[PDB]
């Protein structure tokens, strides 16, 4: 089995067309970028405090 | 006492440069699950202190072969400049009050590629120079259409004084009446400052990143004045000072956040963008503000 | 004077803090030991050259706006604007803006 | 990682690349012939990191 | 028709920003020439004094001349003070 | 009387003109030349002219001496002649030169047009071939 | 007296101002390179010490040797070493920066990059973890404290 | 947490509130308790010319109220 | 007439020259020229200022317009005139001749 990963075909109709241009004109993908962003910086860090923590490890 | 008012306003913008540094770190590790420095210091407080503490006592490279007085000149110019473009901002009395103020401004921002062009011909090396060269093409570039939409937005002024601009934003912010204006003026003050998504390119490096910085918090301070009025009471400034204060910061931060989200342009993308976008809008956009207050009779008083 | 004074004040901190910047590390003792021409460069400085000279003429726009002519400015500061956007659709359509 | 590149342009565009390798070569297949096999395992985690 | 119709459709894709220029200049210069108000905003102009009204010497032949301010001879801004 | 300060102005002003004429390493004449439009401004400023000195200041240098830079990189008695009135309530400088789009319309007409001939020969050039 | 207590004083300040911010360059040759970006990452954020990610040779304090120098590259490694601006640390990182480590008997490998460059601290490792470049980096900071040259200075 | 990031930005924001502030207060010290006058167009100039020459002690912003209409 | 004045016309005179010099190095010839026009500016914007002639108050703009336009094409040929030889001398330019 295979997959495609780029073959889809826009919309032409002009509801579409327009969702296009004010995604164009208005960047709304970029907005989205910087809400995801803003997102990550409100959660806990991942930073341990080493020297006085110690990454884990096995026997 | 206009010295110590000079003095006031000039050693305060340093020190806000010097702690920018740390937040610009920080933020920039929150945004990335991880921190910034936070062992130089109380909260890194002192990590700006460390940084120019060890800037000031490292060994200096002079080229030995390249004019050594334009190498000295670039970085008086940048800083110079930088501080200069402070002295007619109303927070919200400003230290000089310029008719032109905006214009001046302009003028400064123009006269800031000299110390690009002089870097890189006083570099002694064909590579650093097309780096040059290429940056002063995207500053001039950008600072066309900065130009234009500063007129375009001040035709709603009355004039080129800023302190106008408090008494026009006195219901409303101008983001309302114009916002296609103010989205081309960020992304024109970010190309113009030469911060990422379009940054293509020990003492008197530090100078430069001095002069860099207090350039991008004025600008930052500017566009909240220009574009976010706030309300100013005469017989209380602390709270339009708070006001500027905390907009000026917002819109840093979001000079930072924007540093973190994005990858970065082709300098013929950039190039493109203006060129092909910003500016046939820009135009567009000049023809409809000089029509809109003849069309609707609300022209601002000054003349 | 007021602004005299402020250029002199920067001009002698950034001059003062240059130079002990250059200075400070000079005391101590160390070991102490082409043709290309792109024509599109000189192109966009020529075109924002152009553009700059129609901004200035555009500048006086803000004074132009009570004069009592409110058709004739109109008139006029479009027919530069439109000129401004003419020069744009010329330089666009013969490759003037290209890499 | 370590890489040489010698490239001719004609201003923006490229015009001719070429990448300069052997910055990083140990000379691992030659080393395996003087180790049995259960000793030249090891390499392999190091040929790709 | 179709061709003028199927051109805009092709424009506003893939080349928006160029479509919203031209629109938005079309506008910048067509509208002024039919809006109501800039009658008003000349009459504005007008209306705003830079200069000392200089007074005019009586010869007994001037109806219209008011001899006072408050006098209800000459212009008024009542229109400007509704506006 | 501050010593003839627009005297002074004017001997810098010539000073720099005599500095940049002997034409020597044209990126120094280039810096003379900036340095004697920073002066000339300043003369204006002082004289009055707080528009058009910013004009030069912003046109002048900022753009044209600029281009002039890149390109080179790329190769190789006073005081009592003055008025004694007031202006009023603006600046006269401001309404005649914002008299450019009401009274001036033939130089706005001409000036135009002359630009973007220039754009197209600029162009032609430059084209090569 | 007062003349040796200044001179210790300051050179406690310069040496918290030099070790507090240490901006390395990297080479990162081979697989060490690797726990090195490692140690950049979320969990250890080398960035909160003061320790800067990725600074330019002609701004760097440090240079972290992470991987093997081969005959083709010793001069290089060399050159950019005399690039960078004094005082200047090396951190040789791994088997192979240290001794050549798996590939030392070969015809094409520098059996250490310390027959090229002086080194500070070696980090021993095939390849030492995050958690031990850290550890190195925070033994060059306490080196960086022992030194006194306002002291010797002064004494001579 | 990202609260850490406050207190930076804290010292930033005093910092940036210093000039400000500062303008005022020297506004009020050297004009007697009122703001700055503000002279565009030299007609304001002359109005505080007028004022200074007035005032008794060549300083502009001594008012001259009714007491001096004798 | 006092010495600013003067000056001014001193000034124009001196970069009049120094064109008229031409040791080398078109560029300077350049520079020259445009020099000439900041004398033209100031002394005019003086002249106009100084006699309260307000509709003139446009001319020193066009001026410096126009002016900064033939500098413009200035900069183009000289420009094309390096591609033929590499260096903007002055002594390249003897292909034609009286
Ligand atoms: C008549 C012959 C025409 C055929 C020959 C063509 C030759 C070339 C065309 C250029 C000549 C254009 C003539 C216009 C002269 C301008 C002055 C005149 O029109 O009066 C003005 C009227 O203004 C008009 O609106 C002028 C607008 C015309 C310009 C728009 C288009 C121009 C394009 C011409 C060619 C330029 C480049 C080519 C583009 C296609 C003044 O207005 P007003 O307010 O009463 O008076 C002001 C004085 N006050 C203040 C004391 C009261
Ligand atoms: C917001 C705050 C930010 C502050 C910004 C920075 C402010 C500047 C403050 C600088 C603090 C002092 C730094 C001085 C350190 C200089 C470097 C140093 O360590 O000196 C070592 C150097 C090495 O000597 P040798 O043994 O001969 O070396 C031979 C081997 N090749 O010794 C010296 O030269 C010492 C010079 C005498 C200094 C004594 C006087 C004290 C100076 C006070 C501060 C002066 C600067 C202001
Ligand atoms: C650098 C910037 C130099 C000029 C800065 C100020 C220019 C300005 O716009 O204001 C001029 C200022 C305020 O004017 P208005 O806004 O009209 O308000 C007063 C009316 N009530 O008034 C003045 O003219 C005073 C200043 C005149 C004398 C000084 C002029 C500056 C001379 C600079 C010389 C330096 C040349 C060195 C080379 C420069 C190239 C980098
Ligand atoms: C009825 C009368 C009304 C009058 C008309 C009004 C209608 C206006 C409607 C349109 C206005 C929109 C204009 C706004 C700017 C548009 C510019 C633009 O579209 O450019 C983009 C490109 O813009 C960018 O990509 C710039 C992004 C740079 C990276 C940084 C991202 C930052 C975004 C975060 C939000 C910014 C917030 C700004 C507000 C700040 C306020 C101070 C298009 O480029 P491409 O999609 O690549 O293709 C062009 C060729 N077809
Ligand atoms: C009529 C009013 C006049 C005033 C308004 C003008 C304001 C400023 C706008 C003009 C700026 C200059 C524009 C120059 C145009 C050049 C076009 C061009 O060459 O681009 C073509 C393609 O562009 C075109 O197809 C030509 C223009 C397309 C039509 C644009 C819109 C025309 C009018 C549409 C709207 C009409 C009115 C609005 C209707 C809504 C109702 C109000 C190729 O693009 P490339 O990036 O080089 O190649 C891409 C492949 N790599
Ligand atoms: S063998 Fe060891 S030293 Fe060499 S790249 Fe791998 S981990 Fe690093």
């Amino acid at each position: 089995t295979y997959k495609f990963v780029n073959m889809r075909e826009p919309s032409m109709d002009m509801k579409s067309v327009t969702d296009r241009a004010a995604q164009t004109l208005l960047w709304t993908e970029l907005v989205r970028g910087l809400g995801m962003t803003l997102s990550y910086l409100f959660r806990e860090p991942a930073t341990i405090n080493y020297p006085f923590e110690k990454g884990p490890l096995s026997p | 006492m206009f010295m110590i008012n000079i003095l006031s306003l000039i050693i305060p913008i340093l020190l806000a440069v010097a702690f920018l540094t740390l937040v610009e770190r920080k933020v920039l590790g929150y945004m990335q699950l991880r921190k910034g420095p936070n062992v130089v210091g109380p909260y890194g407080l002192l990590q700006p202190i460390a940084d120019a503490l060890k800037l000031f006592t490292k060994e200096p490279l002079r080229p030995a072969t390249s004019s050594i007085s334009m190498f000295i000149i670039a970085p008086i110019l940048a800083l110079s400049l930088a501080l200069t473009m402070w002295v007619p901002l109303p927070m919200p009395y400003p230290l000089i009050n310029m008719n032109l103020g905006v214009l001046f401004m302009l003028a400064m921002s123009s006269l800031a590629v000299y110390s690009i062009l002089w870097s890189g011909w006083a570099s002694n090396s064909k590579y650093a120079l097309i780096g040059a060269l290429r940056a002063v093409a995207q500053t001039i570039s950008y600072e066309v259409t900065l130009a234009i939409i500063l007129l375009s937005v001040l035709l709603m002024n009355g004039s080129y004084t800023l302190s106008t601009l408090i008494t026009t934003q006195e219901h409303i912010w101008m983001i309302f009446t114009s916002w296609p204006l103010a989205m081309m003026w960020f992304i024109s003050t970010l190309a113009e400052t030469n911060r990422a998504p379009f940054d293509l390119t020990a003492g008197p490096f530090a100078m430069f990143f001095m002069a860099e910085y207090a350039n991008i918090i004025m600008m930052n301070a500017f566009t909240a004045i220009l574009f976010l009025g706030a309300s100013h009471d005469p017989h209380t400034p602390e709270l339009y000072t708070i006001n500027f204060v905390l907009k000026t910061l917002a819109l840093t931060i979001t000079f930072l956040w924007i540093r973190a989200s994005y990858p970065r342009f082709r300098y013929d993308q950039l190039m493109h963008l203006l060129w092909k976008s910003f500016l046939p809008l820009t135009l567009a956009l000049c023809m409809w503000h000089i029509s809109l207050p003849i069309m609707t009779a609300s022209i601002p008083p000054q003349s | 004077m007021n602004i005299m004074l402020t250029l002199l004040t920067n001009v002698t901190l950034a001059s003062l803090l240059v130079l002990i910047a250059f200075w400070l590390p000079q005391l101590n003792a160390y070991s102490e030991k082409r043709l290309p021409f792109s024509m599109k460069f000189f192109l966009v400085a020529i075109t924002f050259l152009l553009f700059d000279l129609e901004i200035a003429l555009l500048l006086p726009l803000p004074w132009a706006s009570q004069t009592n002519n409110l058709k004739t400015m109109l008139t006029m500061a479009l027919f530069l604007l439109i000129l401004l956007a003419a020069s744009l659709a010329y330089e666009w359509t013969q490759k003037g803006l290209e890499w | 990682g370590v890489l040489r590149l010698v490239m001719e342009l004609s201003g923006e565009m490229v015009r001719k690349c070429d990448p300069h390798i052997g910055l990083l070569h140990r000379g691992t297949e030659k080393l395996i012939e003087y180790k049995t096999y259960l000793q030249a395992l090891p390499y392999f985690d190091r040929l790709d990191y | 028709a179709g061709r003028i119709a199927s051109f805009l459709k092709n424009a506003w894709a893939k080349e928006p920003v160029l479509v919203a220029s031209f629109a938005i200049g079309g506008l910048a210069i067509i509208l002024p020439s039919l809006s109501p108000y800039t009658n008003y905003a000349i009459r504005i102009n007008r209306a705003t004094p830079y200069n000392y009204p200089v007074p005019l010497r009586d010869d007994g032949n001037m109806p219209d001349v008011p001899s006072h301010p408050q006098d209800p001879q000459g212009p008024s801004l009542e229109w400007l003070k509704n506006l | 009387m501050t010593m003839y300060i627009a005297f002074i102005l004017s001997t810098i002003f010539v000073i720099g003109f005599v500095g940049f004429s002997s034409k020597p390493s044209p990126i120094y004449g280039g810096l003379g030349l900036i340095v004697s439009g920073g002066v000339g401004c300043g003369i204006v400023l002082n004289f009055g002219g707080s528009f058009l000195g910013l004009m030069v200041f912003l046109i002048y240098l900022g753009g044209m001496l600029v281009v002039f830079g890149y390109t080179t990189a790329m190769a190789t008695g006073d005081w009592v002649i003055y008025d004694t009135g007031d202006s009023g309530f603006f600046s006269e400088e401001a309404m005649g030169i914002a008299a450019l789009y009401s009274y001036g319309t033939w130089l706005v007409i001409v000036t135009g047009w002359s630009l973007l001939i220039g754009v197209v020969v600029i162009m032609e050039i430059t084209r090569g071939n | 007296s007062r003349g040796e207590y200044v001179v210790a004083k300051l050179d406690d300040l310069v040496n918290w101002a030099r070790r507090s911010s240490l901006w390395p360059m990297t080479f990162g040759l081979a697989c060490c390179a690797v726990e090195m970006m490692h140690m950049a990452a979320p969990r250890y954020d080398m960035d909160r010490f003061g320790v800067v990610f990725r600074a330019s040779p002609r701004q760097s304090d440090v240079m972290i040797v992470a991987g093997t120098l081969t005959n083709k590259m010793a001069p290089a490694l060399r050159k950019v070493y005399d690039q960078m601006p004094e005082p200047r640390y090396v951190v040789s990182m791994g088997s192979c920066a240290n001794g050549g480590g798996y590939y030392h008997y070969s015809y094409s490998v520098v059996r250490g990059c310390d027959r090229i460059v002086p080194v500070d601290i070696y980090v021993p490792g095939c390849p030492p973890t995050a958690e031990a470049l850290l550890y190195g980096i925070l033994q060059l900071q306490r080196k960086i404290k022992r030194e006194k040259r306002l002291r010797i200075w002064y004494r001579r | 947490m990202w609260f850490e990031i406050l207190p930076g930005i804290a010292v930033m924001a005093a910092c940036l509130f210093i000039p400000g502030m500062a303008t005022a207060h020297i506004h009020k010290f050297t004009n007697g308790g009122k703001e700055k006058r503000v002279a565009h167009f030299s007609y304001q100039w002359n109005l505080m010319e007028r004022d200074r020459r007035i005032s008794g002690v060549n300083r502009y912003h001594v008012t001259k109220g009714l007491e001096n209409i004798d | 007439m006092p010495l600013v004045y003067m000056n001014i016309i001193m000034a124009f005179a001196i970069a009049l020259a120094g064109l008229l010099m031409y040791r080398s190095h078109l560029m300077s010839s350049l520079l020259c020229l445009e020099g000439m026009m900041l004398s033209l500016f100031i002394m005019s914007t003086l002249i106009i200022l100084n006699t309260h002639f307000t509709l003139a108050n446009m001319m020193p703009i066009i001026l410096l317009v126009f002016a900064a336009c033939e500098a413009a094409l200035g900069l183009s040929l000289l420009v094309m005139v390096s591609n033929t030889y590499g260096t903007d001398y002055v002594q390249n330019l003897n292909l034609l001749q009286c």
